[PDB]
């Protein structure tokens, strides 16, 4: 099968049944089978959340170039309530909704087929499916076969996870959005890479400062905004 | 047989190579008794894991302090800095909290040593399988090994056991070096490393001042 | 190690350890609490 | 091999002529194990070819630009005047390091996977029709041998390669030590020896380390040292 390192050997606990199985497990994290199933569900949900986040960051940077996505919570709209404390109501609503939907997903994982019935309307029922791939009303149209689409989903999700890590780290080291950093790299390719402004030799070390402030004052809360392991930066 | 600490010398006859990191090193024969050997194996594992955590928590803040990003105090001064910066948290209260928490976890570990698997009865909040223990000094389970790196394969477990014991011994020797270098230079370990890297022919133990008390 | 611990369990060695502990406890009590004559605080 | 490195010595039992340039020379016995011998043969091949290219580059650069010290060729102002892009087109050396790091990580991981398992990365990963024959380890061929010079006596041309590579490695060590002792290029050293043989040789330069202790390259200070404690 396609291996992350061609010519190498896949570990024995990765047979190739899972979508996107390229034999990449050098640490042996998935050698326990129930841990492998749990980590497959975790990879799927991480991939989908990172896909949505990367698409949202790109769109809301294209739509609003004057708003930093790192600082987008400070300038977020407030369509509900006339008070600055209306964020706690939105937090409560989000916590209730995500608790419901994630408990539904988790109990589908532990008990397969248990959460297939609509709790309100007993006629509505999801058809029988696999764990982590609900289908039914969640997938009204499937443009193609399931296995190739699953491979496409996991590949795009891994790319989006790497892209979100890049978005975060570039926001810390540049203080600016993704496509602006891409334009700065396109303007000066030789002098904008991480290898350009960061050099560590045994003599001395040059570490770029992070432009994000260490804290912000959000209605008298003083939210800490630490640069992610900035002392270990090159 | 296996590789030994002194090539050409036979290993200690009470060390048969079953334990991780067995290089046959027991010149004082302190591990002749098998029960005392299990006790000393738990001692070495606890010392090594504590040393590994301590050396990481000394080195990474000191590396970050050397780069100028933060101003975390050196390891020999952090208790004083914490006490001076926390007047509302008395030393005795912090010590009491540490003593009761460590006493709870260490008494559980001790009672598991006396009777293995005895903490698996569900008396602590219904925890049954996770407190059973895999081997002497290797608890495992879903709590202590949540990634399941010991439940995958046997050879992977032995490789990780060798990694753990060798890095633990290295960290213990490193902490001894931390003590000796602070007593000789009055500076942090990353400060000592930076001073050595700046000019290694003149920054040596022979030039600190206390390793060679004479003028020379 | 068993024979060495049996030697440490002999009566003069046990007496030395116990009397060192007791004498040290009395010495450190009289150091931390100098001149105790009565049970008064 | 048959002709040995010294008269009267005997070859080790694991060195009797499989490899080219086998003179039965292993005083430390490092090639006693076949896996270690294969790894060290790969190391000798890449060291030989890199020293080959290095000696060719050092000799050719003194023909074209005799006024540039090859020891100082890494300095940004000793670079050729070319446009690296940006506001001024000046070098940055970070992106220059990044290019080489990425490309050489790819090609050397490919070579490493070849060394671990023979004929395991012969195929082109993208265009699967393309393939490398790889008759022996360290000798890939195909697009690496376009003129097909290995179709004849493979052992003889392998012997030529390994012997020229050993000469190139010794010559590169001589280049480095001469540049550190004199502060001049190799052909300048040869001309100085040809001018005054008894007044300019190793006995007059071995005590001096002409390289400065440290240099400053666009904001960072790289420490420098000779290969011996000269002053
Ligand atoms: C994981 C999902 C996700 C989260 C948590 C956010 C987070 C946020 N977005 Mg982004 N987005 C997300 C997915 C997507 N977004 C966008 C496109 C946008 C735009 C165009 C804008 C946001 C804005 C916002 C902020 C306020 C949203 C609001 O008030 O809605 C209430 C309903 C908030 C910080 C707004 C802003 O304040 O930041 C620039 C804004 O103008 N998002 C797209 C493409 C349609 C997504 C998919
Ligand atoms: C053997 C383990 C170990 C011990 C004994 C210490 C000891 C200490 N650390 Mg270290 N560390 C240790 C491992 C590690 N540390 C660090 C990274 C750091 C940093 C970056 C800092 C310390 C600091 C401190 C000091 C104050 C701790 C505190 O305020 O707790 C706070 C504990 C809580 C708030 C409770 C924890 C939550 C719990 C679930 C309830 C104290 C001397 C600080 C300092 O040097 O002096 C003030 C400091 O800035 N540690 C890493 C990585 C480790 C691995
Ligand atoms: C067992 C690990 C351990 C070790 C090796 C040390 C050793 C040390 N303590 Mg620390 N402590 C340790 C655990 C703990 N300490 C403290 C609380 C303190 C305080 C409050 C202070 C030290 C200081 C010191 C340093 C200087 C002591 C001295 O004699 O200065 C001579 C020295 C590095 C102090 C020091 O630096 O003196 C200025 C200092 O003020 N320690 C607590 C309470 C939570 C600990 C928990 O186990
Ligand atoms: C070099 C470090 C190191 C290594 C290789 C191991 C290896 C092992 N540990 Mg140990 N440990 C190590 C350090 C420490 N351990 C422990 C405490 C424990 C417990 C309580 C248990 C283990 C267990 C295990 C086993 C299974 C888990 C595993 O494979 O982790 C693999 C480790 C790595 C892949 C390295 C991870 C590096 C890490 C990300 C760096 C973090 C640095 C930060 C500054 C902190 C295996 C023998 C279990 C058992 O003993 O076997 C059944 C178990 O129950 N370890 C502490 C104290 C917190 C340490 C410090
Ligand atoms: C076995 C008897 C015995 C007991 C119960 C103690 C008890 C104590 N000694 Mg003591 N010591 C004892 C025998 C001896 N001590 C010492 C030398 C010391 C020193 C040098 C110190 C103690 C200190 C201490 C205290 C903290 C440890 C604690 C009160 C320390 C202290 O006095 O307060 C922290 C301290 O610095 N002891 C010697 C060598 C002569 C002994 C024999
Ligand atoms: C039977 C005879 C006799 C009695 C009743 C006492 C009684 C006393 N002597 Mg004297 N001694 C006696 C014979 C001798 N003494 C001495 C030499 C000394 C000296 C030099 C000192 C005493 C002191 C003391 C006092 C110790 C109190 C104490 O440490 O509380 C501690 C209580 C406990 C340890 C109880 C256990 C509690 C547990 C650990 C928890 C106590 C009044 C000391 C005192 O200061 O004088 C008044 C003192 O400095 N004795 C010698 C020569 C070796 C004796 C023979
Ligand atoms: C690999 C072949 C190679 C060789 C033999 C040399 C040789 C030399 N270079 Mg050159 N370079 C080489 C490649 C490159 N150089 C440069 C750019 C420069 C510059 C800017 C300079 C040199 C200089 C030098 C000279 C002094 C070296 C020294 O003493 O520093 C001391 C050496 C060290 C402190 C260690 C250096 C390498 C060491 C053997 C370890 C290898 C590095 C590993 C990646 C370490 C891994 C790090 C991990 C932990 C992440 C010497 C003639 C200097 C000079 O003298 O010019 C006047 C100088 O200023 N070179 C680039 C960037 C395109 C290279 C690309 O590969
Ligand atoms: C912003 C991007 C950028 C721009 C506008 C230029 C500009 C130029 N460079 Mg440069 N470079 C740029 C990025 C980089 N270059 C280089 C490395 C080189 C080299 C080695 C050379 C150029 C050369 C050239 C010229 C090639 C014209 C031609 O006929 O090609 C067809 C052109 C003026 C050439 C030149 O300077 O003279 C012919 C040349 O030899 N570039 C690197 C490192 C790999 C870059 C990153
Ligand atoms: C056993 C041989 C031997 C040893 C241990 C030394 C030791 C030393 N010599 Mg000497 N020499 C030796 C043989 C010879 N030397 C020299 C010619 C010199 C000179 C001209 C100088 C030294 C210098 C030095 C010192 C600096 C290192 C150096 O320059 O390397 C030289 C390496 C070799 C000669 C390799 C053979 C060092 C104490 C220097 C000194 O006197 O002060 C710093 C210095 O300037 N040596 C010749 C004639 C070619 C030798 C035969
Ligand atoms: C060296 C060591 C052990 C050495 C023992 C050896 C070699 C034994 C060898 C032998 O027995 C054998 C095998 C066989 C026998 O026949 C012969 C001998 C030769 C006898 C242990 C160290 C072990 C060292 C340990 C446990 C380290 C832990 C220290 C801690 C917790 C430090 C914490 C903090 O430093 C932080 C993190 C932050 C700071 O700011 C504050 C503080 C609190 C100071």
């Amino acid at each position: 099968r396609a291996l992350w390192l061609p010519g190498g050997d896949a570990p024995a606990h990765l047979d190739g049944s899972l979508p996107g199985d390229f034999g990449f497990d050098p640490l042996g994290l998935g050698a326990d089978p129930e841990r492998l199933a749990w980590f497959a569900e975790s990879e799927r949900v991480h991939a989908r959340w990172a896909m949505l986040a990367v698409a949202g960051i790109a769109v809301q940077e294209v739509v609003r170039p004057d708003v930093f996505w790192y600082e987008a919570a400070l300038k977020s709209p407030m369509p509900f309530g006339n008070s600055p404390a209306a964020i706690l109501g939105l937090v409560a609503f989000e916590l209730f909704a995500m608790h419901f939907v994630e408990v539904r997903r988790a109990y589908d994982f532990k008990n397969p087929g248990s959460q297939d019935q609509d709790p309100i309307f007993s006629n509505n029922k999801l058809p029988k499916h696999e764990v982590g791939y609900p289908g039914g009303i969640f997938a009204p149209v499937i443009p193609g076969d399931l296995a190739e689409l699953k491979l496409k989903e996991i590949k795009n999700g891994r790319l989006a996870m790497l892209a979100f890590a890049g978005f975060v780290m570039q926001a810390q080291v540049t203080g600016k959005g993704p496509l602006a950093s891409l334009g700065d790299h396109l303007s000066n390719p030789i002098g904008t890479t991480i290898f350009s402004k960061a050099v560590v030799i045994p003599g001395q070390a040059i570490v770029p400062p992070c432009m994000i402030p260490s804290s912000v004052e959000y209605h008298g809360i003083t939210i800490p905004t630490p640069c992610f392991l900035s002392g270990l930066w090159p | 047989d296996r590789q030994v600490w002194f090539p050409g010398n036979a290993p200690a006859p009470h060390l048969d190579g079953s334990l991780p990191g067995d290089f046959g090193f027991d010149p004082l024969s302190l591990g002749s008794d098998p029960q005392l050997l299990k006790w000393f194996q738990q001692a070495e594992l606890v010392h090594g894991r504590t040393a590994m955590t301590a050396v990481a928590g000394i080195l990474f803040p000191a590396v970050a302090t050397k780069a100028g990003v933060v101003n975390i105090p050196q390891w020999y001064d952090a208790g004083s800095v914490w006490v001076q910066n926390n007047p509302n948290f008395p030393f005795a209260a912090l010590l009491f909290i540490q003593i009761i928490l460590t006493g709870w976890v260490e008494t559980k570990r001790w009672l598991d040593f006396k009777n293995p698997g005895s903490q698996a009865d569900g008396s602590f909040l219904g925890v049954t399988d996770d407190f059973k223990g895999v081997a002497n000094g290797y608890p495992g389970g879903k709590l202590f090994d949540p990634f399941g790196l010991s439940r995958g394969s046997e050879g992977q477990l032995q490789k990780y056991q060798e990694n753990e014991i060798k890095n633990g011994r290295l960290a213990m020797v490193a902490f001894l070096g931390f003590i000796a270098q602070h007593a000789a230079t009055g500076k942090g370990p990353i400060d000592n490393l930076a001073d050595h890297l700046a000019n290694p022919t003149a920054v040596t133990f022979a030039t600190n001042g206390v390793s060679l008390p004479f003028v020379h | 190690m068993k024979n060495f611990t049996t030697y440490l369990s002999t009566a003069p060695v046990v007496a030395l350890i116990w009397f060192t502990f007791t004498a040290g406890l009395l010495i450190e009590i009289n150091r931390f609490f100098p001149d105790p004559l009565v049970f008064s605080f | 091999g048959r002709r040995l490195w010294a008269p009267g010595v005997e070859a080790p039992s694991y060195l009797n002529g499989e490899l080219a340039g086998d003179y039965g020379w292993d005083p430390l016995g490092l090639g006693a194990k076949p896996e270690a011998l294969k790894w060290y043969r790969q190391a000798e091949l890449v060291h030989a070819r890199w020293a080959m290219l290095a000696v060719a580059g050092i000799l050719a650069q003194e023909i074209v630009k005799p006024g540039v010290f090859f020891y100082n060729a890494g300095l940004p102002e000793n670079l050729p005047g070319i446009n690296f892009g940006g506001p001024e087109g000046k070098v940055n050396l970070g992106g220059l390091l990044a290019w080489e790091f990425l490309l050489f990580h790819w090609v050397e991981v490919r070579r490493w996977q070849d060394i671990k398992k023979k004929d395991s990365v012969n195929q082109d990963p993208i265009f699967k029709g393309n393939k490398v024959p790889n008759p022996e380890l360290g000798y890939p061929g195909g697009i690496f041998d376009p003129f097909g010079f290995s179709k004849g006596n493979f052992k003889e041309v392998q012997t030529k390669e390994i012997k020229n590579g050993r000469l190139a490695m010794v010559a590169f060590v001589g280049f480095i030590i001469q540049a550190q002792a004199t502060g001049q290029g190799p052909l300048a050293n040869l001309g100085a020896h040809l001018a005054n043989p008894f007044g300019n040789n190793i006995t007059k330069n071995i005590g001096t380390c002409a390289i400065p202790s440290s240099v400053d390259v666009q904001g960072i200070t790289i420490p420098l040292t000779c290969l011996w404690p000269g002053h």
